[PDB]
DNA sequence: TCGGATGTATATATCTGACACGTGCCTGGAGACTAGGGAGTAATCCCCTTGGCGGTTAAAACGCGGGGGACAGCGCGTACGTGCGTTTAAGCGGTGCTAGAGCTGTCTACGACCAATTGAGCGGCCTCGGCACCGGGATTCTCGA
DNA sequence: TCGAGAATCCCGGTGCCGAGGCCGCTCAATTGGTCGTAGACAGCTCTAGCACCGCTTAAACGCACGTACGCGCTGTCCCCCGCGTTTTAACCGCCAAGGGGATTACTCCCTAGTCTCCAGGCACGTGTCAGATATATACATCCGA
């Protein structure tokens, strides 16, 4: 059969709110971190635990930002998030100039 | 010793040494470490009691960081205290906005 | 073979005193270590700042009490103050 | 004999009918008093669907019954 | 390289927050935001290890850089 | 009898008040409010004038910033008039309680 | 001596002027009361700190410099009164 | 000469900074080159702020600097706004800005 | 009794930069507070880093890194250039 | 689309009180010398990071049908902006007074330093049952009727 | 509402590794004692915060009136969402090599500490001119035609 749009989303929401594991694959994140840090100094070595800590911090920050974006989106009588909501949330937070 | 004279669990000599070597003041009193140790023990006892209760609810005998996260976030004073700190492998409180729910 | 000291044993003692039959994982122990260190550093820094602000070179129990009253919210502040004064009175009673 | 009908908007409709009232007849009654074209209505009584050629009593429909309708589009 | 942050990973990350109907270029927006955040924290950590006179970035540098920005992290000995 | 269209005098006042620099709230009501608030914590307190002046300056700055953020939220919500829900949304996003 | 009903001292036109400084054009009917709450909470924090400082100095007069300290604690440093 | 400030060709006092660093309880032992570095940094920052404020006052044909000029100079420079994002100054005021769609058509 | 301030030095810098301008007392207090705050921030961060690296003394390198951490890029490099110039000028004679 | 009316930017005298500057004197900063402990430097270990190969399988990528959501046009009635007369309390200005902040002397109990000592806390080893994983059935929603 | 199809939770068995405990050891906490000074206490003086009253007028309050904006209704078009098929690279397991993080021993020179001398900066005092106040005029702009 077929499910109506909006049910699998709720099931995924429950499943991911219940669990506690990371969602971004380790290898691409490590490659991105090394590439970003390449500019500031050449031939740098990274311990695994530092990459793990950076991963956790990024996950937490992104989750909080998406929370605020969802709040703004439901505020303007909508259900879908669009970039202007991210811009508004970041501006009010005091991060962006 | 000195912890026994006050009926404390946390060390007093360690706190005294850390205060003296922590370049906070030229001289330190003889009563401050006892007070600080008592405060620390009270706080950790509260946190541990809450975490143990949360783990008891889930029918497990060992505390994992998610239990600490739940215990901290459920209480409101403790949440106010730890307002700007993230816990590794913690999770998120399970809430859903009212509008998103189907009719 | 560096002698890295920590707070594991005392936290375990407190946990056993409060809950008899309960165990704890290593990650939780590290979490508690970090939390205790952070709270200690906050209280000590605030007390030292106040003592230097009042142009006095000795840090006593009153400074600690005032710092505790400043940092923690109402209920926890009053409970911690009561526990601290009880402990100080018990310590000074004996010798 | 009178029946109550439950819609999707929470409004109950009271209609006088008889056991000989075929599904054609009752559907015509709903269309007349509510303006709903007949092709948009599905009826469920006692958890069963019905064929238009039958009559009311064929489903053991008694008085004071509660019949649910579904709008199909 | 920055493309390596896959779209379904972003979808899962947003689903943890509790969004229902994702649409648009929020993928690109999120990639940019993540790049900026990583740039800042990596710069701080690199400065710390530069002063330390070492060649391997350790966990303490990252923990301390996060501490500077008022984003203290628990669970790595810091 | 000339009558200016709505919103013109408002804009003129907007420019006038952003041009100047002096404080807005009067003195005696603020002083009485401060004394009444401070009465509860401890009885028989005496205040220095500069303390009340500093409290007033800080309060005015905070209120102006909050109103600016509220206006930003309102203009985002496709409206022109601000409403209390905008105020509480701004307070929630800022991280206050 | 007891004091009462001072919150109403913040007049409506003064609040309108404060809003006009920030860049607002139109004002709803029900906003004013709401604002009269929020400001209160603000004060109820900072004074609570300042008095405590005067407690530690063993004095009876609240000094502006203590208010500067209290404002500094909340991360809203203010310039113009020393320290 | 005699003073240490003239040795480095600076205006800010070196001995005062050294004494404050020693008595501020920051470290058990303080170096000998730190006060010069700190004084140079302070002098540079003060010079930048004063130059910007003087230009702002010049634009308003007034020969004396009031706090409004300092506020305008600080808030009109992006980096200087960044450094003091959590600091308010008395009598400063606000920048004269208005939203776009708020203006009349 | 005596009340230390930063009057003569700020006035001298103003005279050096703009020869024919004057300032009022409130601006003086504002500048004094700003200088004190910057001093406190830099000194505290440098001491914290020095004890962080388990070192028992504070030297010019610690302040250089503190300035690099605090001030954003362009004026940070300007300030470190000024500091190095001052240090070499002082140690030369 | 103009034209009368209104608010505003500018030109001008003037008087005052806040700003720039001279003086004397007091205390913190500069000069010469000591000594000892912290930091730079050299050599060595071995531990953790980098690098690569094979495979498998789970997740990623791509294409299609459709329905529910975002957005624009239109009507309405109600709440807020503007103007005016009346009422009211803020603000300026001299006077009294004392409670309380700030500086000075004293002497005293409390904390830093130090030699001897011993046991509390940390590194290393080993052992098992609470938790991770897998197979199975009852339960509970969810879409087409 | 309602009935069948999946999706999910509860139940039972099996195995394995991280936690709890035990043992041996070393350096930091305790004990006893001396010596110096930070601060509590008592006192004295002088200022500014409180209370007071009168007069003025600019500011707040209440009321009419009108019109523009928040809100609900409706229609259209299209953009993600659920699902099935093909493609790919992440991860686990394993093995080799070696750079540099961490210790240990040795040597030197840089800063705290001491005293003596004296000049830079502080409070005090005073003169004067830049800006606020008040007045008068030309320019820009706004709402009815």
């Amino acid at each position: 059969h077929r499910y109506r749009p909006g049910t699998v989303a709720l099931r995924e929401i429950r499943r991911y709110q219940k669990s506690t594991e990371l969602l971004i694959r380790k290898l691409p994140f490590q490659r991105l971190v090394r590439e970003i840090a390449q500019d500031f100094k050449t031939d740098l070595r990274f311990q695994s635990s530092a990459v793990m800590a950076l991963q956790e911090a990024s996950e937490a920050y992104l989750v909080a930002l998406f929370e605020d974006t969802n709040l703004c989106a439901i505020h303007a009588k909508r259900v879908t998030i669009m970039p202007k909501d991210i811009q508004l949330a970041r501006r009010i937070r005091g991060e962006r100039a | 010793t000195r912890s026994s004279r006050a009926g404390l669990q946390f060390p007093v000599g360690r706190v005294h040494r850390l205060l003296r070597k922590g370049n906070y003041a030229e001289r330190v009193g003889a009563g401050a470490p006892v007070y600080l140790a008592a405060v620390l023990e009270y706080l950790t006892a509260e946190i541990l009691e809450l975490a143990g209760n949360a783990a008891r609810d889930n029918k497990k005998t060992r505390i994992i960081p998610r239990h600490l996260q739940l215990a901290v976030r459920n209480d409101e004073e403790l949440n106010k205290l730890l307002g700007r700190v993230t816990i590794a492998q913690g999770g998120v409180l399970p809430n859903i906005q009212s509008v998103l729910l189907p009719k | 073979k560096t002698r890295k000291e920590s707070y594991a044993i005392y936290v375990y003692k407190v946990l056993k005193q409060v809950h008899p039959d309960t165990g704890i994982s290593s990650k939780a122990m590290s979490i508690m270590n970090s939390f205790v260190n952070d709270v200690f550093e906050r209280i000590a820094g605030e007390a030292s700042r106040l003592a230097h602000y009042n142009k006095r070179s000795t840090i006593t129990s009153r400074e600690i009490q005032t710092a505790v009253r400043l940092l923690l919210p109402g209920e926890l502040a009053k409970h911690a103050v009561s526990e601290g004064t009880k402990a100080v009175t018990k310590y000074t009673s004996a010798k | 004999m009178q029946i109550f009908v439950k819609t999707l908007t929470g409004k109950t409709i009271t209609l006088e009918v008889e056991p000989s009232d075929t599904i054609e007849n009752v559907k015509a009654k709903i269309q007349d008093k509510e303006g709903i074209p007949p092709d948009q209505q599905r009826l469920i009584f006692a958890g069963k669907q019905l064929e238009d050629g039958r009559t009311l009593s064929d489903y053991n429909i008694q008085k004071e019954s509660t019949l649910h309708l579904v709008l199909r589009l | 390289n920055i493309q390596g942050i896959t779209k379904p990973a972003i979808r899962r990350l947003a689903r943890r927050g509790g969004v229902k109907r994702i649409s648009g270029l929020i993928y690109e927006e999120t990639r940019g935001v993540l790049k900026v955040f990583l740039e800042n924290v990596i710069r701080d950590a690199v400065t710390y290890t530069e002063h330390a006179k070492r060649k391997t970035v350790t966990a303490m540098d990252v923990v301390y850089a996060l501490k500077r920005q008022g984003r203290t992290l628990y669970g790595f000995g810091g």
